[PDB]
């Protein structure tokens, strides 16, 4: 419960009353507790859900060989509460020693009921997702054995209670769109989804407390040969940039169709080195594996965006500000460490260094232009939202829905027969439709052939 | 001079440090000289959450 | 079991349905081809109707406050996009937060209009003939197809300058050079590399002041159809889209192979105008929500659709603030916390006026239980109780 | 008959305060309990007399 | 309390768990703070994982790390003394987690960085109010810690327990907590009517005592409104309704 | 004495309390700014002027007419620059042209 | 060439009877003077030739229930 | 601190900005956050006048 | 006088009527703790004796 | 402000070698063997024994009686 109050914990501050009068209390605890809201009216899908360290252990509890031996098991179920009797009972893999596959300690909380399927942000192969994606449509009811053994790790197959196949990340839990939490507070009332939301948290963080998650330095280092791959790309986008400005003096300029010929050639050159960037990106998502402790993160959802980690092995790109590049100086030129009419591409501000080797005097300076912007910015945005909403309010506090389903405005002139194109509420629609035939279809029909 | 002094709310830390590496500016300024903060030893994992 | 057969079924099973569910669910339940028996497929429209059931609104809602909520959350968090695309034709068309700020007010005049042309069956593949109409509702005065001016020495008394290439290269239609004294003020003759002199050898009126001749002839040129300015094509998906800047609704229709069926426009008031007030309303919502989509964000329709018909309530649209709902009628305590400046308007009410209740802030002044929420339900209870 | 929301909370609400100045209550024994989980436990097995006059 | 680097990695104080149950080295060392690996790769606070290596080397060797901005000591050194002097260069160790006590199954980042505790302790944040001393002209409650006041339930906070649809809830929070005031009001007339104590009775002023006066209950800053209007020419007769 | 050495001073010690004067960025009097082009009018010139306390400004604008005016401070309704000229001190059209 | 009709965005607005008034007006249990009211200008209403004091039926489709009826009046 | 005198509210985009003169008489990073941000600067440290 | 009485942009409508302070209520920092249920709350006991 | 008597982290008492120390590395005699030469085995106690300040030395000179 902290995506809803846009808390974090550096020293924000909360207030709490306390309601006194009977009527008052009484109303207070059976229409505004938490568990009441859980999906969110804006949009349709969970709003209190996993976090960071819930998606990533996630994600460890669940890969292909996650092999926990009798003693954890045993001592991490009387860690979430539950509470089962004499049946951890198998042990599929007894060789080695007798121990229990990940994937089986996961299933003992879902119902045994829930039959979903949903491709996820981890496939990286759309060949072997679809091999088994037939196997599912013309049979309906298979044999675990044959080809959900043959399991992928991004096709979530659960079946009847059991995970047979997939593993989870931020597509069962989280803030945005999951759609596990999504469908157990559907089918199964309300009470049901507190529970299962609060076991997966004390499961999810004991795996990840006792297995060691940690990030070094050397996860951000690439080797001798990667790293002259990069130079390369950098000396030729330099050298492309340098042939342009060369064309624009001797009047051979070729120019764009709406702006200017002064403007033509700054289009021109932003998407240039845009490619530029881009393309070292793909060379840091190519190289270093998806095996070490930082892309984890970055590609499940759990503070990530593959565009830093990139950032921190490559070059950082261009510097704008607003738009346009860098113009505002001297008399002709950035800096006073320039020469005097140089529109190239290291003289208007573009760093080639990254933050590991290390940001040089006059780049460095570029790069604190750009960072001022992000500050001004966001202190100013807010002022004219918090006045904007005090229009909205003042407006439309009024309406109310009478009992045969008609808003009507105080003075009894009715502004909508049949509400909001009648009639299913916001917070329990799927996705701007309603009722969803597809989904119906499937489920009973599931659990009345499965029998 | 803190404790002859009179000022409206002052603060003591028992035990300052000099900070392990810092800046060839910081000795030219007379921080080191009166420093404020510790050196802690940090391990990078996450705990019970 | 057959076609037919799930025709009937459904039929007399749709009173607690709805018409939109009745289409969706027989062509979906039909299209499974392994095809159930009979049994199950009562007890599937059984199943559906129950989730029907339990999503209609609880009476007693307060829809009003959730959706101006709803609404001004995602503000807060509207950061920057790629402001700098790697695209050509849509240009500066003011995204962002300040662009909901006016479509929220009414303003007759807003900054960037854009109007959207679709062509026929014709011009839909063809680069030739989508340029031709682009090129007949450009219109170029002589002001632009310059870049300076400066007058002569002693009789010369003017000239007109640089360039001419702008018909030569372009296509813009040599026979049109004639027609240039439609009414004209003065209009000289002089075409010959393309670039038409004007000479003017007379008095009192006109000197050597180039600065007034501004409101003269300079503005009067006319070298297209509809004065409105820039147009951009571009093929959006085997179909050219023409992107035009500004906007002049009555002669944009009466132009000859514009597909009139299918034009969209960002000025609000000119679709008013125009097509009418219904067609005002889904202007409106489509504005909203593609702003929304372009962020990321996504805001539920129903939120949209209230605040826009409750908008259009009176026919002429009027703003949220200060010139419209607020400005308009409600009880009379219901303006008086609102741009304190009353005592014109207050001293109105003083002559012939009631007022019953039923607000919001009316009730919260006084003590009352407002309206919504628990305060819409009364109980009731037979007094025997033998307690047992 | 199946209450809505804004009903539910409203007949606990109402049926709690009168427990509290008087009225006697069904099988409800257990140890010491607020006015307001007593309204609770009555309302789960449906003996609560207040019925909702619908406007209609 | 609050904690913060010197780079800008803010944070609370959020457990403090006894010394045994901490996972240590092996060696003898015990760490203090315990950071969340989740900030690191998420910020781009790169000096931050440098520092770390820093202090360990500097703390072997004796001689002080120097970092001065772009002619500091070149990261590749200390690395390269890092190992010489007995560790892996990376900077990880193999550690035993103090609870039940096995090696973890990765190896555990470990640094020597500075930070330093800044002023906002919670002793001087953390205050309640019952029931407190409040104006007398105004009538609204007192600001600060010396005053004993909180924070106000002004324009926000009514539409948002509206939404929800708590009207029981509402009131009692926004008015209740002031004064409330009986007035005797006419019915036929709308006047607010006059007492007289010694007799014990209420008298209206148009009508005498025959037609039947109502008692209605309202906030006393509402009734003090009604007033200015009627030291003006206008007439604010309150109709009231029946139950 | 009774003082710290490392105190470098600069501070006054009014009453008690140790007030100090944050230093203002003027934007620098007696000079000639030319301001920008094309949003409401043409080009106008800005200069701020100070002598012994009070501080007034000066433009001498021309918008896009030709009109070529001058704002004084006590009430604002421009006047011509060449009318405002012959109430300064030059007479003869020859003077203000040379 | 083309009309209010045809269009995207002006849907079909057809007018009814006097009969159907009294019967919709009992439905929802209203005054006459409570309805939305559109303008005597707008080329909407014009085209039909529509008369002051009529309740004109406007269908609309929403792309969420599919086919949604409204009822609007004209003033001057 | 060198202040600027301006209005603490209303925005001047083109007064907070990092003009490129700054470069050895103003700290291009020390800037505290708030309304104010980009009015208050403080001086370089080499930097005399 | 009157007309600056009832009202003067800073009169009696949003100065003393429409918001105030409340009682019964307290105010300080948080910090994290996954081992209570998702609705709970902790409250440190010097604020539970006041309130 | 006079040395720890204990490091923060190990148990072990460090004032009883503190002065002689500094004397010892005043003179020339470089950290990295003194520290070595005296019973200072892990890193967790030495930093508290080498980053210090003492200014207990120049506070101790002004009174307050
Ligand atoms: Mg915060
Ligand atoms: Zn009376
Ligand atoms: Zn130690």
């Amino acid at each position: 419960v902290c995506p809803p109050y846009n808390a974090d914990f550096d020293g924000d501050e909360m207030n709490l009353h306390v309601p006194q009068t009977e009527e008052a209390q009484a109303e207070a605890k059976i229409l505004m507790e938490v568990q009441n809201h859980i999906i969110s009216p804006r949009y349709g899908g969970p709003l209190i859900a996993g976090i960071q360290d819930h998606i990533s252990g996630g994600y460890l509890l669940t890969r292909e060989g996650a092999y926990f031996t009798r003693y954890e098991v045993e001592q991490m179920l009387m860690f979430a509460g539950m509470d089962v009797n004499e049946l951890p009972e198998p042990d599929k893999y007894e060789n080695g020693e007798p121990l229990w596959s990940g994937k089986t300690i996961f299933s003992l909380l879902l119902p045994d009921d829930l039959t979903i399927w949903y491709r996820n942000k981890l496939c990286d192969e759309p060949e072997r997702c679809e091999a088994l994606e037939k196997l599912i449509e013309e049979k309906l009811i298979p044999d675990p054995e044959e080809v959900r053994k043959l399991a992928y790790d991004g096709f979530v197959y659960i079946q009847n209670g059991k995970l047979l196949s997939g593993a989870v990340d931020k597509k069962a839990y989280g803030r945005e769109d999951g759609k596990l939490l999504d469908i157990i507070v559907r089918e199964y009332g309300v009470e049901r989804a507190r529970q299962f939301l609060d076991q997966v948290t004390k499961l999810t963080i004991w795996v990840i407390t006792h297995k060691g998650f940690t990030t070094a330095i050397d996860d951000e280092d690439l080797p001798q040969e990667a790293i002259d791959r990069i130079h390369e790309i950098i000396r030729e986008a330099e050298e492309k940039v340098q042939r342009l400005i060369e064309a624009y003096k001797r009047g051979e300029l070729e120019p764009l169709p709406g702006k200017t010929l002064e403007e033509t050639l700054e289009s021109k050159i932003m998407a240039v080195l845009a490619e530029a960037r881009d393309n070292a990106g793909k060379v840091a998502e190519r190289y270093l594996g998806m095996n070490n402790h930082a892309v984890i993160m970055a590609k499940t959802g759990a503070r990530g965006k593959i565009l830093n980690i990139t950032q921190m092995a490559a070059m950082l790109g261009q510097q704008s500000i607003r738009g346009k590049r860098l113009y505002r100086g001297y008399r002709g030129r950035v800096l006073t460490h320039f020469k005097p009419g140089d529109l190239g591409a290291r003289a208007r501000g573009f760093v080639t260094n990254s933050y590991k080797s290390g940001l040089t005097p006059q780049e460095y300076f570029f790069h604190a232009m750009g960072g001022r912007e992000g500050l001004v910015d966001t202190a100013v945005r807010t002022a004219q939202s918090g006045y904007m909403q005090r229009r909205l309010i003042n407006a439309l506090q009024d309406l109310k829905v009478d009992y045969d389903g008609t808003v009507r405005d105080p003075t009894g002139i009715i502004v909508q027969f049949k509400y909001g194109e009648d009639g299913v509420d916001p917070m329990k629609s799927w996705q701007g439709k309603t009722v969803d035939v597809d989904r119906v279809i499937v489920r009973t029909l599931l659990k009345m052939r499965g029998g | 001079n803190f404790r002859i002094r009179v000022d409206t709310r002052g603060h003591l830390m028992h035990y300052p440090q000099v900070p392990l590496v810092n800046s060839r500016i910081m000795k030219a300024v007379g921080f080191e000289d009166r420093p404020a903060g510790q050196n802690f030893v940090v391990a990078v994992l996450s705990y019970h959450g | 079991v057959a076609e037919k057969t799930i025709k009937s079924m459904v039929s007399k099973a749709e009173l607690p349905d709805n018409i939109k569910e009745e289409l969706y669910a027989k062509l979906i339940e039909y299209n499974e081809k392994y095809k159930l028996k009979k049994d199950e497929i009562q007890a599937i429209i059984d199943e559906t109707v129950r989730e029907y059931q339990k999503a209609l609104i609880e009476p007693g809602e307060a829809v009003g406050t959730v959706a101006a909520q709803s609404i001004g959350e995602p503000s807060t968090q509207m950061t920057l996009n790629t402001f700098h695309y790697a695209g050509v034709a849509e240009i500066n068309v003011t995204l962002g937060l300040p662009r909901i700020i006016e479509i929220v007010d009414a303003r007759k005049n807003p900054s960037t209009p854009i109007m959207t042309v679709y062509l026929d069956e014709e011009h839909r593949y063809d680069r030739d003939k989508a340029l031709e109409v682009a090129r007949r509702i450009e219109g170029t005065t002589l002001e632009n197809l310059a870049r300076e001016e400066t007058i002569d020495i002693l009789n010369m008394e003017y000239v007109v300058e640089i360039d001419p290439e702008r018909l030569e290269k372009a296509g813009l239609d040599m026979e049109k050079v004639v027609r240039k004294l439609t009414g004209s003020f003065k209009s000289a003759e002089f075409e010959a590399e393309g670039y038409t002199l004007v000479v003017r050898p007379k008095k009192v009126t006109k000197l050597s002041d180039l600065r007034k001749i501004a409101e003269k002839v300079k503005k009067h040129r006319l070298k297209g159809l509809s004065g409105v300015g820039k147009t951009i094509i571009r093929k959006e998906g085997d179909e050219y889209v023409i992107y035009t800047e500004g906007s002049n609704f009555k002669q944009v229709l009466k132009v000859p192979g514009v597909d009139p069926t299918r034009t969209r426009t960002n000025n609000i008031w000119e679709i008013a105008e125009v097509l009418g007030i219904e067609a005002a309303r889904n202007a409106i919502i489509d504005e909203i929500v593609s702003t929304m989509r372009e962020q990321g964000l996504e805001v539920d329709v129903r939120h949209i659709m209230l605040v826009a018909d409750m908008m259009t309530l009176d026919g002429v649209i009027r703003p949220i603030g200060r010139h419209g709902i607020v400005g308009e009628k409600a009880s009379v305590l219901a303006r008086a916390a609102f741009e304190i400046t009353t005592q014109h308007l207050f001293a109105a009410a003083e002559r012939g006026e009631v007022d019953p209740l039923n607000g919001v802030v009316e009730n919260v002044l006084i003590g009352q239980p407002v309206p919504v929420g628990t305060g819409i339900v009364k109980l009731a209870m037979s007094l025997p109780l033998r307690p047992k | 008959f199946r209450y809505t929301r804004f009903e539910k909370a409203r007949i606990i609400g109402a049926r709690a305060l009168q427990i509290a100045m008087g009225a006697p209550v069904l099988i409800d024994v257990p140890e010491g309990i607020t006015p307001l989980q007593a309204a609770l436990l009555e309302f789960e097995k449906g003996v609560i007399p207040i019925t909702v006059i619908r406007p209609s | 309390d609050k904690f913060a680097s010197r780079h800008g990695q803010k944070g609370v104080i959020g457990l403090i768990v006894p010394q045994e149950d901490m996972p240590w080295t092996e060696s003898g060392i015990v760490p203090d703070l315990i950071v969340n690996p989740h900030g690191i790769p998420s910020r781009m606070t790169v000096g931050q994982l440098i520092e770390a290596i820093g202090g360990k080397v500097a703390s072997l060797t004796g001689r002080r790390v120097d970092g001065t901005a772009f002619i500091g000591e070149p990261e590749e050194k200390l690395r390269k003394e890092l190992e010489e002097l007995g560790f892996k260069h990376s900077g990880r160790e193999i550690m035993y987690d103090g609870i039940t006590g096995r090696r973890l199954e990765a190896d555990i980042f470990i640094g020597v960085i500075y930070y330093q505790r800044l002023h906002h302790m919670v002793a001087d944040k953390m205050h309640a109010r019952s029931r407190g001393p409040v104006q007398v002209l105004t009538k609204q409650p007192t600001e600060g810690r010396a005053r004993e006041g909180g924070l106000r339930f002004g324009e926000m906070e009514r539409d948002v327990l509206i939404g929800h649809g708590a009207a029981m809830l509402l009131i009692e929070r926004l008015l209740e907590e002031s004064d409330k005031t009986e007035v005797w009001v006419c019915e036929s007339c709308g006047h607010l009517a006059l007492e007289d104590k010694r007799r014990g009775k209420v008298y209206c002023p148009v009508c005498g005592e025959d037609e039947r006066i109502s008692k209605v209950e309202m906030s006393y800053a509402f009734k003090l409104l009604l007033d200015e209007l009627k030291a003006m020419v206008i007439r604010p007769s309150l109709r009231l309704k029946d139950r | 004495l009774g003082e710290d050495p490392k105190d470098p001073g600069g501070y006054f010690i009014i009453n008690g309390s140790e007030r100090v004067i944050v230093s203002i960025e003027d934007l620098a009097p007696n000079k000639t700014l030319v301001e920008r082009d094309e949003r409401q009018n043409k080009v106008v010139a800005k200069v701020f002027s100070y002598r012994h306390g009070y501080r007034a400004l000066i433009t001498v604008e021309r918008k896009k007419d030709g009109i070529l005016y001058v704002t004084i401070p006590n009430v604002p309704k421009p006047v011509k620059f060449v009318y405002v000229m012959r109430a300064l001190g030059l007479l003869t059209d020859k003077e203000i042209v040379e | 060439e083309f009309n209010i009709f045809d269009h995207v965005l002006v849907p079909e607005h057809r007018i009814l009877s006097e009969e159907e008034k009294e019967e919709l007006l009992k439905k929802y249990r209203i005054r006459i003077s409570q309805l939305p009211q559109i303008k005597a200008s707008d080329p909407a209403v014009v085209a039909l030739g529509a008369k002051p004091g009529d309740v004109i039926e406007i269908k609309r489709k929403s792309p969420t229930a599919g086919y949604y009826y409204y009822y609007r009046l004209v003033v001057e | 601190r060198v202040t600027s005198p301006l209005s603490r509210d209303q925005p001047h985009f083109e007064a907070r900005d990092l003009h490129g003169t700054h470069w050895g008489r103003i700290c291009p990073t020390e800037t505290p956050e708030g309304p104010n941000c980009g009015l208050v600067k403080n001086l370089a440290l080499m930097s005399q006048i | 006088t009157l007309a600056q009485r009832l009202k003067g942009k800073e009169g009696r409508f949003r100065g003393n009527l429409s918001g105030k302070r409340v009682n019964f209520s307290a105010r300080t920092v948080i910090s994290p703790d996954p081992m209570i249920s998702i609705n709970e709350v902790g409250v440190p006991l010097a604020v539970a004796m006041e309130l | 402000m006079i040395v720890p008597v204990r490091c923060f982290t190990c148990g072990k008492v460090l004032a009883d070698k503190y002065y002689e120390f500094k004397k010892r590395v005043e003179a020339g005699e470089d950290p990295g063997k003194v520290l070595d030469d005296l019973g200072v085995e892990r890193y967790c106690c030495r930093r508290t024994l080498l980053s210090h300040v003492e200014l207990i030395d120049q506070v101790m000179v002004y009174k307050v009686y």
